[PDB]
RNA sequence: ACCUCGGAGCAGAACCCAACCUCCGAGCAGUACAUGCUAAGACUUCACCAGUCAAAGCGAACCUCAAUUGAUCCAAUAACUUGACCAACGGAACAAGUUACCCUAGGG
RNA sequence: GCCUGGUGAUAGCUGGUUGUCCAAGAUAGAAUCUUAGUUCAACUUUAAAUUUGCCCACAGAACCAAAUCCCCUU
RNA sequence: GAAAUUGGGCGCAAUAGAUAUAGUACCGCAAGGGAAAGAUGAAAAAUACCAAGCAUAAUAUAGCAAGGACUAACCCCUAUACCUUCUGAUGAAUUAACUAGAAAUAACUUUGCAAGGAGAGCCAAAGCUAAGACCCCCGAAACCAGACGA
């Protein structure tokens, strides 16, 4: 740089030389003088000079715009609708290429958060991730994803390449513990059990067509075979290759984290796991 | 004639005071002390405005809910009337809406 | 008072150095001195136009007087000196009238001679020789 | 509206506005037409077809509705089977 | 009591100015004020008039005889001025009579004597030498420099210009400063 | 300005004492219409728009701008030829006059900012020498800021503080956006 | 205004163009702070321009005083004993050069 | 006496144009039951709200009149729909006379 | 009644709104318990993006005066 | 308008700051209202120059009181006081001091980082973070509560 070489010849930078970047500080306009204040910008004496102009929306007496118009329920149940952040396959190929998501392990929702691929916020009632078919062509990855919704074409794009998709469910509580697990293990509570879907979503997660986590593992080869026939690819058998033991692992329902169990208390400090051995707690946590 | 006839005593300022020499130390206690403290935990002042900035109506609301239970009687009363005034001013008066 | 104004003797005194020569309380009481001082500055700038105007009428009075001494009138002198391509102006003619009255007499003689050639030329109309002092110098 | 509440010192939304209008993320407010369910017996079917429409709002109506709601209502919403979801992003404007 | 310093300083100096107008001090000579280098300013006096001097000779042109006497009155607790002033006033009288006999051939010589005794009077020569910075360079006893003394130093400066650079340049000097009066 | 809290407060026309009733009637007197003797026009009235209460001027710049500010202060001190690097701050004697003579001989400057890595492991000699001086100041490496690098003419690091600053400031480049505060546990941070 | 101000007639000092022309400016007196932000343009004027200026007219004797001032000044003195004190406070070198040449050119 | 809507003159020829200005009117009736559904492009009562016109298409056959009217909320109804001389007609969900005892803030 | 408090009551009404210098800048209207006021528009202002704007020639605009609309060239 | 859930002074310095030198003087039957002001020096066992207003120093034809000027103060010539309210009456004896624009949603400008930003929560189809930059003074009749008063 020539610029530090300029700094040799100049006097030392002190607290007496400093100056803001020109354009940063607009100057304060205040009502003194001939221009900035005689009426001081309020105009002639009315109601807008006195300071008492009526509320926003008041049209002076005719019925206002925002009230002449019929109530319709656009926003009727807005805060109970479920939301699902999209994760395109273009995005997920992008994360796999740059080392941010390791495809030689299961891709739960924690692994998409820790790679900072997807930001999901459980308040503002996101119920998790939905896979999105964008970038299905040019998706070249053998992967094991657990994503709460998935379109057919995204299941097809993963399962073509030797992948596994499953759609899990998470409560707001459970989803909140999944996304940011470390501020949960500082909360001192035992790991809870994730709840089953409500009645609206039980027919979703019990269908083998959209790869539900509560569905038969006896109806899956028919569905994998059907997509393989529809979108014209020969269905590879996952059983042959070496990642199969990795590509088979699911956590059962009522299990939030992968290798852990509900009812355990993670002791982050001295790196232990306290497990309960009372029978009533074991009936409650293994329910 | 409101102007003074003799010039005032000189203002002797010690630039190398203890406070001035050590001003600004531990402003970066976060970014180079492994984030164990925030710099806002360096500031001392009223308990209702340590690491918080608001306009006046918000300073009054925050002061009332944070410390208002042990405020003196006519201070509490003056402060209730200031929130009531400043409410009626910010919400119903001005130029822009 | 957080910051009230210290330097106010000098603002007053910026106005009142212009009023020290007024009469009455206008010379001392800022409230009165401001109106009169403003009003004095407005007159002071509108008086530039009137300075130029009044000099010119003063010169026309002096040229009128001095040319009436030689029988001419003012329109005759100015007209028939333009017509001789003597483009002296009113300031110089008034100053010659006072300080050099032989040059002014000879200018009045040149202007009345040109005036008569104007008469004799515009009387005997048709193709004729032009007047001697009536000739112009063409510039190219 | 209320520019600073007495409890939080925040802005408040006018809930009439939410009850009648739909903010699309690009900034367009959708509304329903006034009188679309009144006196249908005396309206021609062209007019009834006009009243049963989701009509966009003006520029100044739009800015008036922006000022009367808060940033919660201006936010991306990834609903499940949203009917209006293809109308959020604005395609193919040349300003 | 309004806090601050700048209005008290401005007001302090305006009070100083009204003190100087109400009771002004007696005028001190210039060599007894700041920013004086005597040698530099004699050289400046040379170059100012557009001629050259022998600087020591011009230095003796400014040294009076009253100054030496009061100086030696101050020793007990220098060439004079008179030779150069004699030569300078003799020469300026004869050259002024040359110019005024050449450009006015019909004048009586009583008239030429009164003209020349005007152009070398105390009023004229003292008016000229207070605007050529002669008075500032005069080593005199008393201030202001009394008019006979300053007349003597002015013609001493003419004598020094004569010995410096001949009769023609002094003729132009006398022409440009005494005749224009 | 972030630590700054102004304690200036004045009284408004409601808080100042008395002045509850009209001084004189509205119309009958020839005087001006007044409503209290404590309105801001009266000698003794409230202040119309004076300073109100303790006000805090708190704001955080992003931590990448504070970190970049530390870097920029270091390159500027080095480029202006005011950085000096020691191996340790161990003096042969604990007198102040030794240290001022050393700083005068090497043409440092009027004021020197000595920086050691920790507050615990500062050598006793530099502590005794700089605890008496007004312009030579010991600071731990945690205490390093920008106001006091600009306030002091020269700045003196040790080699462990240099490795420390490279570590702590090159970390802000090439780090993810935070999931939660860095005081909480991470895979790799402390 | 003209009735408030004094007036005079157009004059010279000693018939200044008749015989010869004499530079009416005797002394300049610059006073310049060594450390001080207001006499920066004065400093760069002494370093760059004052020697060239002092050579372009040798009848003028120039004193640069260089004390700790808080406002720098130039003090022009004239042959007829007038003194014009002007400030060179926070001026560039070019502005000071035009001011000093202005003081040189006048009487 | 009036308060909303329409026609004509004022306002002669694109549009617009007031008045306690000049004259007429309106607050429906009749026929049809595809007076179904959709949809390019437009006009527009000087804003908004409301208003108007409409090709192609699917489905079928093989509206007249100028005005002829009323927002939102609320009700009633399973639903489709329906609801004001809210005529002060951009409509406050429901409120009369009077004060030489008037009072205050202002204007002439 | 008077006092204290609510209370800095409220006021579409009256009065008042403090350095300098430069720049751009004035007359369609619609609703309104509305005509001493507000809201929208029109006009005004700054910043930005782009491409035409203004003046206009033939041709052209209905039956029962002066002009205008439209409009390439320039 | 919730909840679950989460976790000493960039103060004032005698019209300022407290009403405060004092709830005193004074006013009121009472409840109640409620002031003002001081400045030597180390020692008192050491007794300047500046507001308005005037005085020194009254006045000379003619006129918003000046301006152009001028040898010259006046005489000559030019010149319908200021604020505010109207398309074009109001208030001010004069001096000093006091006395009136408070909000960062969105946009803009300037940085940082950037498919991510932010020191959790929040936003993100180039965004996000930070800063800068916008919103006055006085004035009723009243209404209500509690006292004090025949
Ligand atoms: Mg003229
Ligand atoms: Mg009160
Ligand atoms: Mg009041
Ligand atoms: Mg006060
Ligand atoms: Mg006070
Ligand atoms: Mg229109
Ligand atoms: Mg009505
Ligand atoms: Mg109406
Ligand atoms: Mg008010
Ligand atoms: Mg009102
Ligand atoms: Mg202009
Ligand atoms: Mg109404
Ligand atoms: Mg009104
Ligand atoms: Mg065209
Ligand atoms: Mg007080
Ligand atoms: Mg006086
Ligand atoms: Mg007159
Ligand atoms: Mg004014
Ligand atoms: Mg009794």
């Amino acid at each position: 740089a020539r610029a530090l070489d300029l700094l040799r010849g100049l006097p030392r930078v002190s607290l007496a030389n400093l100056k803001p970047n020109p354009g940063s500080k607009k100057p304060e306009r205040r009502p003194r003088g001939r221009r900035r204040g005689r009426k001081c910008g309020r105009g002639h004496k009315g109601e807008r000079q006195r300071g008492t102009r009526p509320r926003l929306g008041f049209e002076g007496g005719q019925t206002p715009f925002y009230i002449r118009i019929p109530k319709y329920g656009f926003n009727e149940g807005h805060s109970f609708r479920r939301q699902y952040k999209p994760l395109s396959l273009n995005r997920l190929q992008y994360l796999i290429d740059l080392g941010r998501v390791d495809p030689s392990q299961p891709i739960d929702l924690t692994q998409l958060v820790n790679g900072r691929g997807v930001t999901i916020q459980p308040l503002k009632r996101d119920y998790g991730v939905q896979l999105v078919e964008e970038g299905a062509d040019t998706f070249t990855a053998k992967v094991n994803i657990e994503v709460q919704l998935a379109s057919e074409l995204a299941i097809a794009a993963i399962e073509k390449n030797g992948g596994v998709v499953t759609t899990a469910f998470y409560d707001p509580r459970s989803l909140d513990i999944v996304c940011k697990p470390v501020p949960f293990f500082l909360r001192g509570q035992p790991i809870p059990k994730r709840m089953l879907p409500p009645e609206e979503l039980v027919p979703y997660y019990t269908d083998a067509k959209n790869r539900g986590y509560l569905a038969d593992p006896a109806k899956f080869p028919e569905a994998r075979l059907e997509l393989a026939r529809k979108y014209g690819y020969i269905l590879p058998d996952i059983t042959k290759d070496e990642l199969f033991k990795m590509l088979c692992t699911r956590k059962d329902p009522r299990q939030i984290f992968f290798g852990l169990a509900p009812g355990w208390v993670v002791n982050m400090a001295d790196k232990k796991i306290l497990k309960p051995t009372d029978e009533n707690l074991l009936k409650y946590y293994t329910s | 004639i409101g102007i003074r006839l003799t010039l005032p005593p000189p203002k002797v300022v010690d630039r190398w005071n203890e406070k001035r020499a050590m001003f600004g130390v531990y402003d970066n206690i976060g970014i180079l002390g492994n984030f164990e403290k925030h710099p806002k935990e360096l500031i001392r002042g009223p308990i209702w405005l340590r690491g918080w900035k608001g306009n006046e109506l918000q300073r009054c609301i925050r002061k009332r809910k944070m410390v208002g239970s042990r405020m003196f009687a006519d201070d509490l009363h003056n402060l209730n009337k200031r929130i009531r005034y400043l409410y009626k001013h910010f919400n119903r008066h001005g130029k822009f809406r | 008072l957080r910051n009230r104004v210290t330097d106010r003797y000098f603002r007053i005194q910026e106005v009142l150095k212009h009023a020290r020569h007024f009469r009455g309380r206008k010379n001392r009481c800022y409230r009165l001195a401001v109106r009169t001082v403003i009003r004095a500055f407005v007159k002071c700038t509108k008086a530039r136009y009137l300075k130029k105007k009044n000099m010119r009428t003063l010169w026309i009075n002096r040229i009128t007087a001095a040319s009436q001494e030689h029988g001419l009138k003012y329109p005759a002198l100015i007209g028939n000196l333009v017509k001789c391509q003597v483009e002296l102006n009113r300031k110089v003619l008034a100053d010659l009238a006072i300080y050099e009255p032989k040059t002014f007499k000879s200018l009045a003689a040149l202007a009345s001679r040109r005036r008569h050639e104007g008469f004799a030329a515009a009387l005997g109309d048709g193709k004729e020789p032009e007047g001697i002092f009536s000739r112009v110098v063409q510039y190219h | 509206l209320t520019y600073f509440s007495a409890r939080k010192g925040k802005r408040k939304t006018v809930k009439a506005v939410i009850d009648r209008f739909l903010r699309l993320h690009c900034g367009l407010w959708v509304r329903r037409k006034a009188g679309y369910k009144k006196k249908l017996w005396k309206k021609t079917p062209a007019r009834k077809k006009r009243l049963r429409e989701f009509v966009f709002c003006n520029k100044t109506q739009s800015k008036l509705l922006d000022k009367m709601t808060t940033s919660f209502w201006k936010r991306r919403n990834w609903y499940v089977d949203d009917p209006y979801q293809k109308y959020h992003d604005r395609t193919n404007l040349k300003v | 009591v309004k806090k601050g310093f700048r209005a008290a300083f401005r007001f302090q100096k305006e009070l100083e100015r009204q003190r100087l107008l109400r009771c002004p001090p007696p005028p001190v000579r210039r060599s007894e004020k700041p920013n004086w280098d005597y040698h530099a300013e004699i050289q400046a006096f040379g170059h100012r008039l557009q001629e050259n001097f022998s600087l020591d000779l011009l230095k003796t042109a400014f040294v009076n005889s009253c100054y030496i006497k009061s100086e030696e009155a101050k020793r007990q607790q220098l060439k004079s001025n008179q030779e150069l002033s004699e030569q300078g006033t003799s020469f300026s009288q004869t050259c002024l009579t040359q110019f005024l006999e050449d450009e006015y051939p019909d004048m009586p010589t009583e008239g030429i004597k009164n003209l020349v005794d005007f152009l070398t009077g105390e009023e004229v020569v003292c008016h000229v030498a207070r605007n050529l910075a002669v008075e500032q360079l005069t080593l005199s006893e008393e201030f202001p420099v009394p008019p006979a003394v300053l007349q003597q130093t002015f013609f001493a400066v003419i004598g020094a210009l004569l010995q410096s650079s001949g009769p023609e340049r002094t003729a132009l000097f006398i022409r440009d400063f005494l005749i224009t009066q | 300005n972030f630590k700054r809290i102004s304690y200036a407060k004045t009284k408004t026309r409601a808080e100042v004492r008395g002045g509850g009733r009209k001084p004189w009637p509205q119309k009958g007197t020839g005087r001006a219409r007044h409503g209290s003797i404590r309105s801001p026009l009266w000698r003794g009235g409230g202040v119309a728009h004076g300073p109100r209460g303790p006000t805090s001027y708190y704001y955080m710049l992003p931590m990448k701008v504070r970190a970049l500010g530390l870097k920029v202060a270091l390159t500027v001190k080095l480029a202006q030829d005011d950085l000096h690097i020691m191996d340790s701050l161990e003096l042969p004697t604990g007198d102040p006059q030794y240290l001022t003579e050393l700083a005068h001989y090497r043409r440092w400057g009027d004021s020197v900012l000595l920086v050691d890595l920790t507050h615990e492991e500062m050598p006793q000699s530099i502590v005794e020498a700089t605890s008496r001086l007004k312009t030579f100041n010991l600071i731990p490496a945690v205490g390093l800021n920008v106001h006091s690098m600009l306030k002091h003419q020269t700045l003196v690091l040790t080699l462990p503080t240099v490795a420390f600053l490279e570590d702590k400031l090159l970390w802000q480049d090439s780090r993810y956006r935070p999931l939660y505060p860095f005081s909480l546990p991470y895979s790799d941070f402390p | 205004t003209a009735r408030g101000t004094p007036s005079r007639f157009l004059a010279s000092v000693l018939h200044n163009g008749l015989g010869r022309y004499v530079q009416q400016l005797q002394r300049l007196s610059f006073s310049v702070s060594r450390d001080g932000a207001s006499s920066r343009g004065a400093r760069e004027f002494v370093e760059r321009e004052v020697i060239d200026f002092a050579r372009r007219n040798p009848g003028v004797v120039i004193y640069v005083n260089s004390r700790p001032c808080c406002v720098p000044r130039v003090v022009a003195e004239y042959l007829n004993g007038a003194v014009r004190e002007e400030s060179i406070h926070c001026k560039s070198v070019e502005e000071i050069s035009t001011l000093v040449q202005k003081l040189a050119d006048q009487s």
